[PDB]
């Protein structure tokens, strides 16, 4: 079992750790058909998505997708710094797999 | 304690002409150096009362009231914060000029106190905002500490609760450190034209008010923490001081 | 995949972008039968809805409709500014498809 | 025609009325007791309202909105924000909430 | 017949009583452990209450309200809001919460 | 025998221990990645805890409580509140959370 975001991220192919220590600059949310997704960007232009739920997702990922969207919205509203993101890099925008918040 | 209305917990900080909050650390330095002239203050009214007390001990004590904000000070013998007394007798107990250059000045009118300090003595007595126990002497000390603590708020970059969006000589008031979820006493930066702090504080405490009760509220303290770091008035870290609590919903 | 709300809104017919940079002035929420919806308006009178769930919605949109209503309520309570809305114009009030919040 | 505001909405229903409050909720009561799974709110002027126990008077499409309304009222109570208007059914006691408007005037 | 307040509500049930507290929650305990999926709260005077583990004593209509109450108690703990009254079943140990009143008075 | 506090509760289970912390969470990690749908928290001294991936080791009655605990930890992290005690399984690495206690002044 991983102990941290780096260990977790290393268990997956086509993922990378982004070390940010930045607040979310832009939060975008869509309910439009086939584009039910969240996009965030940071001040340096770096952009990430939480993917539209689909066949690439296990049933066990459906609630976590929703939890992540909740966490990102809260992070945006409170202006807290995001420490690290683990993201799939073979998606555009890069697709969030995990997040780390740190003091 | 009763529930203080949001409008009385709202704290407004001084921003410049481009929406950026003044940085009192940058303005005063890491330590706030201030001057206080030697005299004890000589206020007295006729109803005749009599009282004298050192200006220096009250600026001393009032500053310590605000110490939870993380500010640190030091009295410096006569761009430095200036305390003083005046004799305008002009229907205004205290007054402060906030100066971004660092030469902020606070004045305590002595003539105004002698005239209007007890104008609300027994409408406060009978509503029970102050204990019937207290003498004319200590209701004047109460008013003085409140006045001084309130003016310290201005030194530290705060405006009045209801001055969000209002224009001032060096910019505009912008709400800082909002927290509606945590109950607390009314702000000591209530606009005195629209509120009586003692009456509102008593209303909150559900009993008469003494001097161990008065002081900066939780939000007042968080407001100064914002003013100590400055930055954008639209920053969420600056605008909110307990939004994390929203996660518990 | 779109990178921003303008890209997203351009993927759909019958939509328009409103750049508001304003907090929500009025928030209305109804549980009344056949009108289970949210309506918001801004200080200039611009008005938007999140639609009553219906046959015009994919199953994949049911949870997003609720999330958008959550987001609008949260924005109203906190007074954070809404940067842009993408809305369908063939509904009255205009119907929200996407929202952008920006703090720069 | 889709309504544009709470007044339009309230006018579509029999036995509803608009109540103007412009006040914060003074008292919030929440019950999980069997057959009384409901929320009651009251204002400082004594006006009292409920969100009804879910039942046969409710469409399936109202089930989640009932829970949403209870969430909104709790959040309003905790934050002390003013409630502008309630649309409520007058043939229930306490008057039963159909819609709410929050406004910063 | 519909109650107008927590006292009316509490009077409809056997083995319940109203506790007037006007106190903040001092301790909040939350468990996900099997067969002990519950919340326990206590006040500074030692008064302790539970939200019961969901079970056969609960109607299907009480399942979401149990979760709502636990949400409300967590929010109350975090915000330090004063709890005005609890309606509790006294035939449980700890006494079990049936309803809660939060009041600005 | 319904427990009255986190210590009583934790004593009902094998391989659990009480950690008395009185510390705020230093790091919060949340993952939606397949087969690793979990939350990890750590404290400044390096102590690390998880809420486990839901699985066959969990009762149906534990599924919603797992999500509630993840909500509670996220709230604790965002607010910076001190965590008083954790009840955790010691035969997991990171130690797996069974219960939490929050306590104030
Ligand atoms: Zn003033």
């Amino acid at each position: 079992t991983p102990q941290n975001i780096t260990d977790l991220c290393n268990e997956y192919q086509n993922t990378m750790i982004y070390s940010l220590n930045k607040e979310i600059a832009t939060y975008t949310e869509s309910l439009a058909g086939k584009r039910e997704m969240v996009i965030i960007s940071f001040s340096n232009g770096a952009t990430f998505q939480v993917e539209v739920p689909g066949s690439q997702h296990l049933e066990s990922q459906k609630r976590p997708l929703e939890r992540m969207k909740d966490t990102l919205r809260a992070a945006y509203f409170t202006g807290i710094k995001i420490s690290k993101l683990c993201a799939w890099t073979n998606k555009s925008p890069n697709s969030i797999a995990a997040i780390e918040l740190s003091n | 304690a009763e529930r203080t209305p949001n409008e009385e917990k709202k704290v407004i900080g001084y921003a410049d002409h481009n929406g950026q909050l003044y940085n009192i650390t940058s303005i005063y330095g890491p330590v706030i150096n201030y001057t206080v002239p030697d005299e004890n203050i000589t206020i007295n009214t006729i109803n005749r009362t009599q009282l004298t007390i050192n200006y220096s001990d009250y600026v001393r004590e009032a500053f310590n009231e605000w110490a939870p904000s993380g500010i640190r000070v030091q009295q410096v013998s006569s761009r430095v914060v200036s305390f003083s007394t005046t004799n305008y007798a002009d229907n205004s107990l205290g007054s402060t000029i906030f100066d971004p250059s660092g030469n902020s000045r606070t004045r305590i009118d002595i003539g105004s106190f002698n005239r209007i300090v007890m104008n609300n003595f027994e409408k406060l007595k009978s509503r029970g905002a102050i204990p019937a126990n207290m003498s004319p002497e200590e209701y004047i000390k109460l008013k003085l500490r409140i006045t001084i603590k309130h003016e310290i708020g201005h030194i530290l970059g705060l405006l009045h609760n209801n001055e969000g969006g209002s224009y001032f000589p060096h910019g505009v008031g912008l709400e800082v450190a909002r927290c509606r979820l945590l109950n607390q006493a009314p702000s000591i930066m209530l606009n005195g034209s629209n509120y009586d702090y003692i009456d509102r504080l008593s209303h909150y405490l559900e009993r008469p008010v003494t001097e161990t009760d008065i002081g900066p509220s939780r939000n007042d303290i968080e407001g100064v923490r914002v003013m100590r770091r400055g930055g954008s008035g639209n920053s969420f870290t600056n605008r909110f001081s307990c939004l994390g609590l929203g996660l518990a919903f």
